[PDB]
């Protein structure tokens, strides 16, 4: 129930795997970010030198958040497709731990991919609609802001608009056309919410890979899995900690390193070493090597 | 709620 048991053998990659071939281990769910898409040529905001708040100074706005708030959005939608010009990549090439998601797809261990990204990338990877969470949108689709119209335009579309430098307006009123992202201030979809109900339910294991647990209510989603759930988080960082002076004011944070630690583990690194070394304890790794190796040719000869 | 920082 709500009860602390520890459920790993010990808080380590290798008791991770030992647990995610037990019985026990059915139904895990992955929560994401931009983390994992930063090998794949689109940086997150938060690491030093390469993050995007390091590198916005150019757009001449206030403090590096604005040009992803809506309401500054609504102003003056310019800056964001100017940079969505600059980050668009060439190719969409999912990363080996996009491809380790797929893995657990076609094992039957994903419950849910919850994942904070908009690039579309565990699609690529073969992450279903079903599967997915897209908590924070997407670039795979887009609609004309106008509430009578809502008109929708694919990628292919849209992209052209970004790459012409062309403001994209609706083809049917005229309108504003966005994509299918959720800007900071902007609710959350319901789909969200009503996968989360359910989901943390029955899950038997978390697993929390490039992400700084920052933005909510995303991160709010690790306090949600019952007590004895393993989390697994795959970082270059340690995150999803209690702050010492926020936590003394009235969710189960992340805990690997204090005395009472019993089911939080934290892997170091490149996501991309992470999972293929997780992949190598469950028995996966070639496996793993010739699906990305596979998949990445076949993008290659697009 | 709303999406946000901390
Ligand atoms: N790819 C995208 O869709 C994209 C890119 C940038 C930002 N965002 C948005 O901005 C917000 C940022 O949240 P966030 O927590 O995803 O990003 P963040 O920038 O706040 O943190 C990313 C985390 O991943 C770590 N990291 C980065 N590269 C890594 C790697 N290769 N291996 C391991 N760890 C790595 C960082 O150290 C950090 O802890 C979200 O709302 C998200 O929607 C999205
Ligand atoms: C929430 O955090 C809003 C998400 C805004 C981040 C967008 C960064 C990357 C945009 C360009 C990539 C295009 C991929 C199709
Ligand atoms: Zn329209």
């Amino acid at each position: 129930g709500s009860q602390k048991e520890r459920l790993l053998d010990e808080l380590t990659l290798e008791g991770v795997a030992r647990y995610m071939q037990s019985e026990r281990c059915r139904r895990v769910i992955c929560l994401v970010g931009a983390g994992i898409s930063t090998s794949a040529g689109i940086p997150d905001f938060r690491s030093p030198s390469t993050g995007l708040y390091d590198n916005l100074e150019k757009y001449h706005l206030p403090y590096p958040e604005a040009i992803f708030e809506i309401s500054y959005f609504k102003k003056h939608p310019e800056p964001f497709f100017a940079l969505a010009k600059e980050l668009y990549p060439g190719q969409f090439k999912p990363t080996i731990c996009h491809y380790f998601m797929r893995l657990l797809k076609d094992k039957g261990l994903l419950l849910r991919c919850y994942t904070q990204n908009i690039d579309t990338l565990e699609r690529i990877a073969g992450l279903e609609q079903e599967d997915l969470v897209e908590a924070h949108g997407t670039f795979y689709t887009s609609h004309c802001v106008s509430a009578s119209c809502r008109h929708e335009y694919p990628l292919s579309w849209m992209k052209e608009k970004i790459f012409s430098e062309v403001t994209p307006k609706c083809e049917d009123c005229q309108s504003l056309v966005k994509p299918d992202i959720v800007f900071f201030g902007e609710s959350l979809p319901a789909r969200f919410f009503s996968c989360m109900q359910s989901d943390f339910l029955k899950v038997d294991l978390l697993l929390v890979m490039g992400t700084s647990l920052q933005v909510q209510p995303f991160a709010s989603l690790i306090s949600k899995a019952p007590l004895s759930t393993p989390r697994l988080l795959i970082n270059k960082e340690k995150a999803g900690q209690s702050d010492p002076f926020l936590g003394m004011i009235m969710g189960g944070g992340m805990d690997f390193d204090s005395k009472k630690a019993y089911r939080d583990v934290a892997w170091l690194g490149e996501c991309d070493q992470g999972c293929l070394a997780l992949a190598e304890l469950l028995g996966w790794k070639k496996e793993l090597e010739d699906l990305v190796r596979r998949e990445h040719a076949s993008i290659d000869a697009q | 709620p709303r999406k946000q920082l901390a």
